[PDB]
């Protein structure tokens, strides 16, 4: 009565529907397995969590402006002016079991979403993820970055702890009334009034629960689906072309890995969520307009923002009887950097030439200048966080805040094309590292020539020999090349008995033959399929 | 040993003539390898300017405009050097 | 389109606030404006006291 | 491949030979060894002066200085440096799980001796002196105390080897990683039995 | 006591006056004048350690004691002999008060320590960055009694809270938020810093981040 | 529509004086989700109308699902191919009709305030066991419980419409 009624179900679930045509296309669909390919997942794995605990932190918290005294368990904010917001905030932190706990690690789980998000755009940036097919996937994924972004700033600022308080009084008031034409506009638009209009906080509520969340979802949505149905890139390697997907199918080992890939994300989240702090809104305030912190930092996903606030230097305009403000100068920037996120496949299909169906990745030191421009950018966003804990960073690392933001606002100007010289030229000695690992073997211990005193240091080749000292050179196929013999089946059988016993030697033998008949069988299967796609 | 050889039929391509050879970089058609080098001459010496345009500003601290006219000179003798070697060929 | 926006778009140089040369937008206006001519504005410190003066 | 044209026994080497040859990693190890003999030399020479300046009754009022649970985590360490001595005549004759078990409880009771330190110095800074209350207690947490940085490198030595010695086959080459960290740690504590004679007993 | 007058001037003309002119003036561009800075200054001062100095830099730093408390009330009685201010205030036992300076509310002391210099620290008295090199120090590491002798003589870049700026009420209100803020545990994991969020992102890429592209990299294989 | 009445909603249950334009109700304590719904109807230009044609399409929706249920049953469109189609439409009117009375209990109007009062207060108290706990579960406290026009504000923007 269990594989019965399994059975009778599923004749039921065959009779009402088809299913079954639609359903083995699905569970026969190969993913390939590099680590890599993972790191976008943990994008998704963590935001489902940014909904399980989201969902929770909605139908406790109260979003005002509505001015009460707290009245509460908090002893350090009784009697203290408070918006309401903040007020159940507080009441999420301290009266709710297990409130605090769900609330940091959603903000933990939004750490790991808008910084995943990052990690994944590198790794679909320097793989070369995104040029012709998949370019609309870049442009939604980037897109959903942005959505990332604004959308976890009106998070964290949606209790207005005055951490974050002043976090919308720098960015989201003081840039958007530092707007030419119509930024004043938009300004009361947005709020309704002024900076502490009564309105805001409802506003970001309503934006931050369902309307930028909705976007967010569907985007992911539609954006999985490219992924889904326009099949999945992959490394190029032994017999992998350009029109096949090799890997793992769905059904019986991605499912698995992939569920127990968002479990132990859940657990990275969950350790870190109750283990360490974060947004300690009780230690801060209630947001009172004439209070700051010294920090006065914002999340790090928007930390490059108002750095760029903290590093450009104070270039106004005034025309006939006007101003251009500072926060105009950011807003073209934040509107710049984001016209060349969304816009590169574009970009670089217009410099270099690639109209081709590319499917195969591209190792990041294939792409030398590709990979150096990813770099002028990745470091020009790690000095621009760098230097928006500006404050921080003099505090405790013991330098002049003067100093630290003069060495930002040289370094983002100089920085780029450092790192750029090291980029590209790193980027082209990993490739003249691995092409000398073909026309040489792989690196070994040394012997000596017998009748004379040499050393030589007995290289390994890895294609076919001639008949002397070097083989028949191999040409590149952007695979990564193993250049420790280490990585090759060398000394690689231990004990087999356990970590503190041994099994008896009939079963050692049984099981390193049939392990290494396995990989053997492995590689002969793989090869015998490269001889067929070539033959 | 325990290793496979690799083959990988690209679609190679500017179509495999103009930029840089594959003897200047190793793997020149498996990916974007050259910048033009205008680019990035006009880039360092409009870094440079920019550098220069940065004593504008609120102003006090001297100390600083040597940092500036300091980093400013050595990316215009690295982009004048570097372009006085491509216009005589590499040339002391 | 414009019923979408047209809730949102305040003027914020609608004059609001009472001011001692009229009703002056918000910008121009802080708590520190005079109302109606030369009064007393006391530069009074905040005592964080819970409520009571 | 065709064969191989590194035909040895593993992509590692012993360090040169040892039949008609010195072991290298070995005579690196000793070297270093005799370097960390010399940094032992700079804490005891901050030792040996500020006890010649404290006259009288020298070792301070609140130093309650306990031996009766400073000797028996001596005892266990020394019985260890015996169980590791057992470990490496396991390494010789070449069987992982000879290395692997007397090395898995040399660790355990270098953990044990780790934690007596550790129990030793909470109760000999609850009732007594701190790093900045005196200057006995002060030199006594630092000559052992970095004493117990070491010892807690060495276990970070086991615990890494002993992955080391899960991850591939028992070479040659690891029988020198396996005796260099066996005297390595036999160093740490015989300087352990130069503190413990110098401390405590000799004062 | 005069002869506790005399002990102050004996240790005042050993350490200092080659910056205080030994008139209790100031040495022009070496060290500021000293006089109606008063006792609770020179507590403040020395009780921490921070001015028996040894540079004239950006901010001199905290820093241990270079003299006890038997001394202490010496040098600042002293000082106060020669100038008069501020003093310490002082118990049932002539002592330096440090426990009866904590006030009965901290709610008050929180917004009023949080609106009237938190922009400088931070929100639990943490550091601060100041503008050329100096900068807020910790307060965790701070006696109460230094505490309302900080805000009551500001040392270096800080206003000096008054007497009259600030009732003894609302210091006493704040030295017991500040001893109830920076002694009490983060409630909740570990406490990443005070100041939020630039430590949450460190701490979520190397802790979290770092661990959850190992984990990637444990599960999915690479090629 | 609904979107748009997101973006001027507030709910709460503290209590402001009106202070706005509606003369019947000046300095009568309200709570500040009936406020902003008066906001709504009179300050934003073409907000009552948005707000109406907000209810009367909701009418319309839990009207046009009962239609279409009369539609689906008596021509007997839910036998064997299409039973599971039955219950997630069935599901999905029980989700709408609990929505909606979230939906207009959500300005505490006193009409539906009532409504909230006999329906999602007296039946709740009035189960035998569990009664008074899935009561104070759903409250947090007594009937104007502080934490109730939010959760139903949480409960009616996403939580049952992302269900439906
Ligand atoms: C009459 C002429 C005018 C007068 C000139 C004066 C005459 C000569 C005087 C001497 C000049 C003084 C300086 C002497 C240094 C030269 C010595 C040298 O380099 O060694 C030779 C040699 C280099 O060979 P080479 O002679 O330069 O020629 C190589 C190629 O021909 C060239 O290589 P290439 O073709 O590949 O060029 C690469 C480079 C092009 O070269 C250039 O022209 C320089 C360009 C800038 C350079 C900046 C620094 C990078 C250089 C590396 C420095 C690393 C430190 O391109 C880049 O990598 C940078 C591109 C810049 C991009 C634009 C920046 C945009 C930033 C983003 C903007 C954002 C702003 C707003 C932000 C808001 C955001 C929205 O060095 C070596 O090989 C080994 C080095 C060993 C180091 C030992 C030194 C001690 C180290 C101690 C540690
Ligand atoms: C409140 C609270 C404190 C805060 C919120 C935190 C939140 C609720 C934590 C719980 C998150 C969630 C409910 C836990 C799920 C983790 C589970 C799935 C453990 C994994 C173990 C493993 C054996 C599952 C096997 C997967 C099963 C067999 C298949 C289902 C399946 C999954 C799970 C896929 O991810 C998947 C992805 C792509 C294609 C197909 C599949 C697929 O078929
Ligand atoms: C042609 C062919 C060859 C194709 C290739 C070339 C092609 C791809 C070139 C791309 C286009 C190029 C990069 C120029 C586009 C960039 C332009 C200048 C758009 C910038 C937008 C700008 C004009 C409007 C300012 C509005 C900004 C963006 C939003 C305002 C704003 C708001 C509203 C906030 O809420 C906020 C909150 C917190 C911090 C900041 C802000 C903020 O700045
Ligand atoms: C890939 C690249 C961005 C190319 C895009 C195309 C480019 C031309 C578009 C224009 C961009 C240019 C003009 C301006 C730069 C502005 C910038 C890109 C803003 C967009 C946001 C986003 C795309 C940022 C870039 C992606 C991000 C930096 C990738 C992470 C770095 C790497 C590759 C991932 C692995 C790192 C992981 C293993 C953890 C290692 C630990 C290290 C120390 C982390 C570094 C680090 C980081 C990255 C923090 O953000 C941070 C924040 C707060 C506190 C501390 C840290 C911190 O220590
Ligand atoms: C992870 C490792 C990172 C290592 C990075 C190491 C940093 C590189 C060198 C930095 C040199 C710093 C020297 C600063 C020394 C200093 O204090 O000078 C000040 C201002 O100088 C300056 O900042 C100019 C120097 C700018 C440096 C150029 C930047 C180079 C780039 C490439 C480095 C960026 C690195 C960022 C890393 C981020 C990660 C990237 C992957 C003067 O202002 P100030 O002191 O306040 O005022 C004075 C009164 O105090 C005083 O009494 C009175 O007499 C007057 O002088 C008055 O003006
Ligand atoms: C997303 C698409 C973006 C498209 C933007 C361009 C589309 C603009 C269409 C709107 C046209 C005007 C609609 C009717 C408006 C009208 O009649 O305009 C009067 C005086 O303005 C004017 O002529 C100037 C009109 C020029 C428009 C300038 C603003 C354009 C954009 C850039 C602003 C951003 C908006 C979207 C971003 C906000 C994001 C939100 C999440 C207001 O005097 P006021 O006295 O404040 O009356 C108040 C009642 O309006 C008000 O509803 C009522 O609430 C009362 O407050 C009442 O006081
Ligand atoms: C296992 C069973 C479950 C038990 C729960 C385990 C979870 C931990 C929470 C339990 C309570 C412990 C938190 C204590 C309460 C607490 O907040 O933790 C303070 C933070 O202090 C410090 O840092 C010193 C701590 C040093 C320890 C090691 C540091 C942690 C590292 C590993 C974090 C990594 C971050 C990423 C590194 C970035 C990479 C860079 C390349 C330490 O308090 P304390 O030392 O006594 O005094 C404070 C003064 O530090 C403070 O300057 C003073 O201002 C006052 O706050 C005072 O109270
Ligand atoms: C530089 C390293 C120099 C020496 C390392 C010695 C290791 C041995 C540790 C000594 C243990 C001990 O006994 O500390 C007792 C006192 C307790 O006094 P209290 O807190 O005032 O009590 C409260 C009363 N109200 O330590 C203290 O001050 C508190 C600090 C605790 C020990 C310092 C940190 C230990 C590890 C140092 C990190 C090494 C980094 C190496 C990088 C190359
Ligand atoms: C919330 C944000 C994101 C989510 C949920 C997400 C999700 C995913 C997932 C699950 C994959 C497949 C796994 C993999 O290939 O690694 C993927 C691939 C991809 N994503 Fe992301 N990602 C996000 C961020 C981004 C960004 C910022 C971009 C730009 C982008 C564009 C792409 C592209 C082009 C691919 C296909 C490349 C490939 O197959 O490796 N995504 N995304
Ligand atoms: C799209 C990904 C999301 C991100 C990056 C994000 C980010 C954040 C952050 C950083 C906070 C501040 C937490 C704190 O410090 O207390 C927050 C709060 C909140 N989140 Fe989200 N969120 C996301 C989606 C959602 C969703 C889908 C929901 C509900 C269905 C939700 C509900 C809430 C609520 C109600 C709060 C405020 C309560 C509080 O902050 O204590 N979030 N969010
Ligand atoms: C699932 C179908 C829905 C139904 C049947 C429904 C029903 C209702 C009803 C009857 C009201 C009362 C309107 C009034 O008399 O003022 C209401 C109000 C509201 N609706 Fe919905 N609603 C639905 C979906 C949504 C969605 C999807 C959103 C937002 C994304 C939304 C946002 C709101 C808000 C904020 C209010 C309160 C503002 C006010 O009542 O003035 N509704 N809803």
């Amino acid at each position: 009565d269990f594989a019965k009624l399994a059975a009778a179900q599923g004749d039921a679930i065959d009779s009402r529907y088809h299913p079954s045509a639609a359903v083995r296309r699905q569970l026969n669909k190969v993913f390939p397995t590099h680590w890599s390919f993972l790191l976008g997942e943990i994008a998704l794995y963590s935001f489902i969590i940014l909904l399980l605990t989201g969902v929770w932190l909605t139908l406790f918290f109260d979003p005002s402006m509505a001015h009460v005294t707290y009245d509460g368990v908090y002893q350090p904010l009784r009697g203290v002016q408070m918006s309401r917001a903040y007020e159940t905030a507080l009441d999420i932190s301290f009266e709710v079991r297990g409130g605090l706990f769900v609330r940091q690690v959603h903000h933990w789980a939004a750490l790991m979403f808008a910084a995943s998000i990052m990690v994944h755009l590198a790794r679909i940036f320097f793989t070369g993820a995104f040029r012709r097919p998949r370019e609309a996937n870049w442009v939604i994924g980037s897109l959903l970055l942005i959505l990332a972004m604004f959308e976890g700033f009106f998070g964290y600022s949606l209790p207005d702890d005055l951490l974050s308080g002043t976090g919308i009084r720098a960015a989201l008031s003081g840039i958007t009334m530092g707007i030419p034409v119509i930024g004043t506009w938009m300004h009361w638009a947005l709020f309704g009034g002024d900076f502490p209009g009564e309105i805001l906080i409802p506003r970001l509520y309503a934006l931050h629960i369902l309307l930028i969340p909705g976007i967010i979802l569907a985007l992911i949505g539609a954006h999985l689906a490219l992924v889904w149905f326009q099949k999945h890139t992959q490394f190029p390697g032994p017999g992998r072309t350009e029109t096949n997907v090799v890997g793992v199918r769905v059904m019986p080992v991605f499912a698995v890995k992939s569920g127990a890939f968002f479990a132990m994300i859940t657990g990275v989240l969950g350790l870190m969520g109750g283990l360490l702090t974060i947004n300690p809104i009780w230690n801060l305030g209630p947001y009172k307009p004439s209070q700051v912190s010294a920090g006065s930092q914002p999340d790090f996903y928007m930390m490059w923002t108002d750095g760029l606030i903290r590093l450009w230097p104070a270039w106004e305009f005034y025309p006939f009887g006007h101003t251009i403000p500072q926060g105009v100068w950011v807003a073209v920037g934040m509107g710049l950097v984001f016209a060349l996120l969304i816009a590169y496949p574009f970009i670089e299909k217009k410099v270099t030439g690639d109209d081709a169906h590319h499917n195969l990745l591209q190792r990041p030191r294939d792409v030398p200048v590709r990979t150096a421009i990813g770099s002028m950018a990745i470091a020009l966003y790690l000095l621009l966080t760098f230097a928006c804990m500006n404050d921080i960073i003099a505090l405790k690392f013991h330098i002049s805040l003067n100093a630290t933001t003069w060495i930002g606002r040289i370094g983002m100007v100089v920085l780029p094309a450092i790192v750029y010289f090291v980029a590209y030229r790193w980027a082209i000695s990993l490739q003249r590292s691995d092409r000398e690992v073909l026309e040489h073997g792989v690196e070994t211990g040394i012997i000596k020539r017998l009748p004379h005193g040499a050393y030589v240091e007995l290289h390994q080749p890895l294609g076919p020999v001639d008949e002397h000292g070097h083989p028949i050179p191999l040409e590149y196929a952007g695979a990564p090349l193993p250049k420790r013999m280490n990585k090759l089946g060398s000394g690689g059988a231990p004990g087999t008995g356990s970590f503190l016993f041994p099994d008896p030697a009939v079963e050692h033998e049984a099981l390193t033959e049939a392990a290494h008949a396995s990989e053997h069988k492995s590689l002969t299967a793989l090869k015998e399929h490269q001889d067929r796609i070539h033959g | 040993m325990s290793s496979t050889q690799d083959r990988s039929q690209l679609d190679p391509e500017v179509e495999r003539h103009t930029g840089v050879d594959v003897e200047d970089v190793p793997s020149a058609e498996w990916g974007w390898s050259h910048m033009p080098i205008g680019v990035m001459h006009i880039g360092g010496l409009l870094s440079a300017a920019f550098l220069l345009v940065m004593m504008r500003g609120n102003h006090v601290g001297h100390v600083e405009d040597w940092f500036l006219i300091g980093f400013a000179a050595v990316i215009v003798a690295l982009v004048g050097r570097n372009w006085w070697l491509r216009r005589r060929g590499w040339i002391r | 389109l414009v019923a979408f926006i047209g809730g949102l778009i305040k003027n914020p140089w609608k004059p609001v606030v009472p001011t001692a040369e009229g009703k002056k937008a918000v910008l121009w206006t802080s708590g520190w404006t005079p109302r109606f001519k030369g009064e007393t504005i006391y530069l009074a410190r905040a005592t964080g006291r819970p409520g009571e003066s | 491949m065709t064969s191989a044209v590194g035909t040895s026994g593993t992509a590692i080497t012993s360090r040169v030979h040892s039949l008609n040859r010195p072991n290298m990693v070995s005579v690196g190890t000793i070297v270093w060894l005799s370097s960390e003999l010399m940094f032992f030399a700079g804490l005891f020479a901050m030792y040996f002066t500020a006890r010649a300046q404290a006259g009288g009754a020298w070792p301070p009022e609140p130093t309650e200085l306990n031996l009766a649970l400073a000797v028996p985590v001596t005892l266990v360490l020394i019985a260890s440096s015996f169980t590791c001595q057992m470990g490496v005549f396991a390494a010789e004759r070449g069987d992982v799980f000879g290395l692997r078990r007397w090395y898995v409880i040399t660790f355990l009771m270098g953990l044990f001796f780790v934690l007596g330190q550790g129990y030793e110095y909470i109760h000999l800074v609850e009732h007594g002196t701190t790093i900045p209350g005196s200057a006995y207690g002060s030199v006594f947490y630092l000559a052992t105390g970095f004493h117990g940085l070491h010892v807690i490198g060495g276990l970070v030595a086991f615990v890494l080897l002993l992955a080391r010695t899960k991850m591939s086959k028992f070479t040659p080459a690891q029988a020198t990683a396996a005796i260099v960290v066996s005297y390595y740690w036999h160093f740490v504590d015989i300087v352990w039995i130069a503190l413990f004679a110098t401390i405590y007993f000799v004062r | 006591q005069s002869a506790l007058l005399r002990t102050g001037k004996q240790l005042f003309e050993t350490s200092c006056v080659s910056c205080h002119g030994a008139n209790l003036q100031g040495v022009p561009d070496r060290g500021p004048s000293l006089i109606g800075t008063g006792e609770a200054a020179v507590y403040f001062q020395v009780s921490t350690g921070r001015m028996p100095a040894m540079r004239g830099e950006a901010q001199a730093p905290s820093k241990p004691p270079h003299f006890d408390e038997s001394q202490i009330d010496a040098l600042g009685a002293y000082v106060q002999a020669n100038g008069g201010g501020p003093t310490v205030p002082r118990d049932d036992h002539g002592a330096v008060a440090q426990e009866s300076l904590i006030g009965g509310d901290v709610a008050r002391g929180g917004d009023l320590f949080r609106l009237n210099c938190a922009s400088c620290h931070n929100f639990t008295g943490k550091g601060g960055a100041l503008s050329s090199g100096k900068y807020a120090p910790d307060l965790g590491d701070a006696n109460p009694a230094q505490i309302y002798t900080a805000m009551l003589t500001g040392p270096q870049n800080m206003p000096k809270f008054s007497d009259r700026q600030l009732t003894p009420d609302e210091k006493r209100d704040i030295v017991a938020y500040v001893r109830e803020s920076a002694e009490t545990p983060s409630y909740g994991g570990y406490g990443l810093g005070g100041f939020g969020p630039a430590p949450e992102g460190m701490a979520m890429w190397i802790i979290g981040m770092v661990a959850a592209i190992g984990v990637a990299m444990w599960i999915g294989s690479r090629a």
